[PDB]
RNA sequence: GGGUUGAUAUGAUGCCCUGACGAGUAGGCAGGCGUGGAGGUCAGUGACGAAGCCUAGACCGUAAGGUCGGGUCGAACGGCC
RNA sequence: UUGAAUGAAGAGCUUUUAGUGGGCCAUUUUUGGUAAGCAGAACUGGCGAUGCGGGAUGAACCGAACGUAGAGUUAAGGUGC
RNA sequence: GUCAAGGAUGCUGGCAUAAUGGUUAUAUGCCGCCCGUCUUGAAACACGGACCAAGGAGUCUAACGUCUAUGCGAGUGUUUG
RNA sequence: AAUUGUUGAAAGGGAAGGGCAUUUGAUCAGACAUGGUGUUUUGUAUUUCACUGGCCAGCAUCAGUUUUGGUGGCAGGAUAA
């Protein structure tokens, strides 16, 4: 009869997608990355800073 | 009187009213403007062909 | 007390009075659409006068009813007032204009007696 | 504001009632618009649909036709169902027994089919015996035989039969009818 | 009775299996969406680190916006429109990038603003203004049943699926987009920008390509 | 004028035609007077058939 | 029933459903059949060919009775039997009791041989035959009388 | 576009579910309102007051209009098919 | 994946008949003209037939097309009064 | 079993009548050119209209076309008598 | 009915009338009954009796649509500069 509007209504985003409480509890949208520890190349880095 | 002689100002809309129909093809076209030396060859073929499936069905 | 109904919204209360009844004592006050070519009226400017059209229409749960709560039903005769004897909820009885005094007197009371509710339950009331 | 790409308020352009105010035609309406909601076999919606129809729409279906139906392979034990008027036919000498279930049957059509050993059924008694329109043969009548379709689309070189009163020499038959006179049409 | 009472719980038993099934589905998304991003943002590092430029894929989805209303349009465009399903004004829809729909999109520039939508924004988009077409009748999606009942022959069974085969343009996308009702927008909730909308995005105004800008759009017409 | 598919009549009526209408409100009348008339001649030619 | 015309749900509406422009007047076009050959000529050619013009020989003084003679095809010419002595001739085709079919007598001029009578023998008394007709009607074993 | 018959339920030109849409001259079609008279019907209203007419009094209908109360009045007049 | 993409609001067909057969404007291409609120063409969109918000005002411009309401958000245009 | 899950319930107060509401007159804010009509264009410095009551304009007929309803159906049409 | 007199009400700075909305004046319709355990009861079973429904609201807990804040956790880039 009337459209409960998931993004609010927890009811209805668990209705629909059951993977919503698994995506809340282990957080999953505020994830940390892995800090690897890439440096860009001289050739990169003299062509950006480049006149 | 002075007034507008021709001008096709809204016949392209009114053309496109009902839409512009394709002639709406047909398997078996007419034979008409076809040779009738084929044509008259063709009947023949086409009762021979017709009597010989027969004789092979009964 | 009538059946339990949803507030009553009439959507537009005003009469809709035809264009130019207030200006010519010609042109009554019942409700001609203008055919005009040029008329603003038919043509909707602003600041005129409102036409009647359909999304005017009454909801049709409360459509009909009375503000009691009753469709009325016209009453001539104590038969025509038996009609609403299990209906009494739904509709109220209402005399007509050509009845008689006397003759009110017995449909009022028969109306009394069945619970029928009377809209006009004063017409030619002698006092 | 909708850029409306086809007509808004369009009427589906069917019959979903008969125009007649024959209370059995709207019985048997009732009864096949039950039969064509519950029961799910496409002759109750072709036969509720063919119930809805005009009277050119129903041409009437000879007792010859229906013979010749019976002469195809295998269908000589089926149900003839005519939604419409079933006549009689002189010209055939030999009718067979057969099962024919239609609105109405002319005096000479219903003697027919019951001196051969036939019979005679209205479309509610199909109904009860055969509900999903079991074994039936439905059979139509010729629509483009009727003398107003000699006259449609009458134009040049389309051969289509002019609206006439009086048919004769003098009558049509003249300039635009014959190189002689004129042209040909 | 206990046979009604046997389907009652033979349902409730095949709405499970049918649960675990989206669950799994959409945590195996959730990790290839995860996964792509991070090889896309590792590759350009890779690329910076050797001293090459990583060219990111060209994008293969657009989502368009007809931002221009009904009146005063010429044909041809009016016919793309019409075949992109933008009816009315703020209707959007999915358009897979080829170049047989480059060429519609440079024919609707000036009344459309499209770009290239995120999965949130998708996301988003399908939750709230999701609307399946079932007799054609516009039915709201509100469960994952109905999506399972008329894209389930094509292996969509959710909401989920149904993002992902946009998001990922599957093998399905254009029976999944044309499954999906055309997005009726509202206007934006803190106006568009761009003091007049119908110059190029490029020029001050809205219409156009407006490459990864359209989330910005999309989600304060949403 | 000539217009649409419709076959051509010759409606005669180009005269003061309606001068000369006879309606014929008289034929109940006139049976009943043909019956008098009847049963008035066989009772002056009796037997006589 | 004047209720059901549209003149009465013509009323209220200015032009009556004939136009502010064209504006119904007399007779715009000619009346009658005027102008079949100059303004109306895309109407008489095109639904009347053949409208102009002579055609063959006057007859002067036609009596159509001189030309009375309705046709009877053979698929009917059974029904001229009545319908209860016709199954007790269909049953037993045979020569020496054979049904004489009078069809001046039943209002028909000629027969034509349109198609298929049973094989059953009949006479057939008729002013005129077809050749086909004399052909199905000595095929099926009967005899055309000619009468006048 | 559908649902609804082994008390649907006795409103199946019904009731209900679902989705979309609604500008308009000329024009077309549909559903209705009103008038004079006719067949039927309500064993309808009426000299204890019919019809009419007046009424910045009331009610119903989107509207055509319908209904009622009061005044005036004096012999007839309505509802429905 | 039966031989590109996108859409499809059902597709195809028939009969019958109303009105109309004075147009006008705008961007672009144009002919006659010194030019025009001139006369004449091409394609489109409009006005006629159409209200609404803006251009103070205006048939055609801009925005946007209209059932009856509520709330929100905007378009074009604006924000000293 | 409960719940925020296929649309509002719980608790409390005042009044119980002109208080809410309706009609009506007026005032205020903003809007609102006189209708009909011919016209590409009408508020026009185009035409009709001083006001009111009653009357007042697609009718009937002959012969037909399409469509529809009905009766019978290789037949059909009793009503000239 | 046009048109007019009197009386009563009202408004009135180069028209009047009209639309939406409310103030003010005038005027008017609609609803408290109800089922109810309860007998302090008279005509001894009539009846003894705080419940209920009409109008306007206040708060709380929700649902839908929105608007406006506070704040937390992540990601990216020259792994900002
Ligand atoms: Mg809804
Ligand atoms: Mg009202
Ligand atoms: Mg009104
Ligand atoms: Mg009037
Ligand atoms: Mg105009
Ligand atoms: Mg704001
Ligand atoms: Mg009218
Ligand atoms: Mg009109
Ligand atoms: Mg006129
Ligand atoms: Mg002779
Ligand atoms: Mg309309
Ligand atoms: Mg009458
Ligand atoms: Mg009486
Ligand atoms: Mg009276
Ligand atoms: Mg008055
Ligand atoms: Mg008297
Ligand atoms: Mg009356
Ligand atoms: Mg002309
Ligand atoms: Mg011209
Ligand atoms: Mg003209
Ligand atoms: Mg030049
Ligand atoms: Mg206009
Ligand atoms: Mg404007
Ligand atoms: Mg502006
Ligand atoms: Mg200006
Ligand atoms: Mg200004
Ligand atoms: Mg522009
Ligand atoms: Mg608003
Ligand atoms: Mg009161
Ligand atoms: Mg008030
Ligand atoms: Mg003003
Ligand atoms: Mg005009
Ligand atoms: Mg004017
Ligand atoms: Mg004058
Ligand atoms: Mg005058
Ligand atoms: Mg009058
Ligand atoms: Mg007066
Ligand atoms: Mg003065
Ligand atoms: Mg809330």
């Amino acid at each position: 009869v009337l459209k409960k509007n998931p993004l609010k209504n927890k009811q209805v985003l668990l209705r629909l997608n059951p993977y919503a409480k698994v995506f809340a509890a282990e957080k999953l949208g505020s994830k940390k990355a892995e800090k690897t520890g890439t440096k860009p190349a001289a050739v990169f880095t003299e062509t950006l800073k480049h006149d | 009187a002075k007034s507008k002689n021709h001008t096709a100002h809204n016949q392209t809309r009114k053309a496109h009213r009902n839409g512009i129909k394709k002639p709406k093809t047909y398997k078996y076209p007419s034979l008409k403007g076809v040779d009738p030396k084929f044509r008259r060859n063709h009947k023949h073929a086409l009762h021979g062909t017709a009597k010989a499936l027969a004789a092979a069905k009964k | 007390a009538s059946l339990p109904h949803p507030k009553i919204v009439k959507k537009h209360t005003k009469k809709f009075k035809r264009h130019h009844s207030d200006r010519y004592h010609r042109v009554a006050e019942n409700w001609r659409k203008q055919k005009g070519i040029d008329s603003v009226v038919r043509r909707r400017f602003r600041g005129n006068i409102s036409q009647p059209k359909i999304g005017y229409g009454s909801n049709k749960k409360t459509k009909f009813l009375s503000p009691s709560g009753h469709k009325t039903f016209l009453v001539a005769n104590v038969k025509d007032l038996e009609t609403l004897t299990m209906h009494t909820k739904t509709y109220a009885a209402e005399i007509a204009h050509n009845i008689s005094a006397k003759n009110r007197v017995v449909i009022l009371a028969r109306a009394k007696a069945l619970g029928i509710k009377v809209t006009n339950p004063k017409g030619r009331l002698a006092l | 504001g909708i850029d409306h790409t086809s007509k808004q308020h369009k009427r589906s352009g069917h019959r979903t009632a008969p125009k007649s105010d024959n209370v059995y035609l709207k019985l048997l309406v009732k009864l096949y618009t039950f039969l064509a909601r519950r029961t799910d076999a496409p002759f109750n919606k072709v036969v509720l649909k063919a119930l809805f129809l005009s009277k050119i729409n129903r041409p009437p279906v000879s007792v010859s036709r229906i013979a010749r139906a019976l002469k195809q392979e295998g269908a000589a034990n089926k149900t003839v169902v005519v939604v419409g008027t079933v006549t009689d036919d002189a010209r055939i000498f030999e009718f067979p027994k057969t099962t024919v279930a239609a609105l109405r049957f002319t005096a000479g059509a219903r003697a027919k089919i019951v001196k051969a050993g036939g019979e005679c059924i209205t479309l509610d008694q199909l109904a009860v015996r055969a509900p999903k329109g079991q074994n039936t043969l439905i059979l139509r009548g010729p629509r483009n035989s009727r003398e107003a379709v000699r006259h449609f689309g009458m134009g040049p070189h389309k051969g289509k039969a002019p609206r006439i009163l009086s048919t004769g020499r003098k009558f049509e038959r003249a300039r635009g009818r014959r190189r002689s006179k004129g042209f040909k049409v | 009775a206990e046979q009604v009472a046997a389907e009652r719980a033979a349902r409730k038993a095949a709405n499970k299996e049918k649960r675990a099934i989206i669950l799994e589905r959409n945590a195996a998304y959730q990790k290839e969406y995860e996964t792509a991003e991070r090889n896309i943002i590792q590759a350009k590092r890779d690329a910076k680190a050797a001293g090459s430029y990583y060219v990111e894929a060209q994008h293969k989805l657009v989502f368009v916006v007809r931002i221009k209303g009904i009146n005063k349009i010429p044909p041809k465009p009016r016919k793309v429109l019409q075949l992109l399903r933008l009816t009315r004004i703020n209707s959007g829809t999915f358009v897979k990038v080829t170049k047989a729909t480059l060429e519609l999109l440079k024919l609707i520039e000036p009344y459309v603003a499209y770009g290239y939508p995120s999965y949130s924004t998708i996301r988003q988009l399908v939750y709230k203004r999701g609307f399946g077409k079932i007799n054609k009748q516009r039915v709201p999606l509100s469960d994952n049943a109905i999506i399972e009942a008329n894209l389930g022959k094509y292996g969509i069974l959710s909401i989920d699926d149904l993002i992902h085969e946009i998001i990922t343009v599957g093998p399905h996308f254009k029976q999944a987009n044309n499954f999906l009702w055309p997005f009726k927008l509202s206007n934006p909730s803190g106006g568009w920008g761009v003091p007049r909308k119908f110059k190029h995005f490029i020029q001050g105004g809205s219409f156009g390509n407006r490459e990864e800008f359209i989330n910005k759009l999309v989600k304060s017409m949403n | 004028a000539i217009s649409k598919n419709l076959p051509i009549l010759k409606n005669h009526f180009r005269k003061h035609w309606q001068e000369r209408v006879k309606v014929h409100f008289d034929q109940a009348g006139k049976k009943v007077s043909r019956r008098n008339a009847r049963a008035t001649r066989a009772a002056k030619i009796a037997p006589r058939p | 029933p004047s209720r059901f015309t549209k003149t009465r749900k013509h009323r209220g509406h200015v032009s009556a459903g004939k136009g502010r422009i064209g504006k119904h007047r007399k007779h715009p076009g000619g009346r009658g059949m005027a102008g079949g050959q100059h303004h109306h000529r895309i109407n008489m050619d095109k639904y009347h060919p053949g409208y102009f013009g002579k055609v063959g020989m006057r007859y002067f003084h036609k009596q159509q009775a001189h030309f009375w003679k309705p046709v009877l095809n053979l698929d009917k010419l059974w029904t001229l039997i009545p319908e209860d002595k016709r199954d007790q001739y269909l049953k037993s085709a045979s020569k020496e009791t054979a049904p004489v079919i009078d069809t001046l007598a039943a209002g028909y001029g000629k027969i034509l041989g349109k198609g298929r009578i049973p094989n059953v023998p009949v006479i057939v008394k008729a002013r005129f035959v077809s050749k086909l007709a004399e052909e199905k009607i000595r095929a099926a074993g009967g005899v055309v009388e000619l009468i006048a």
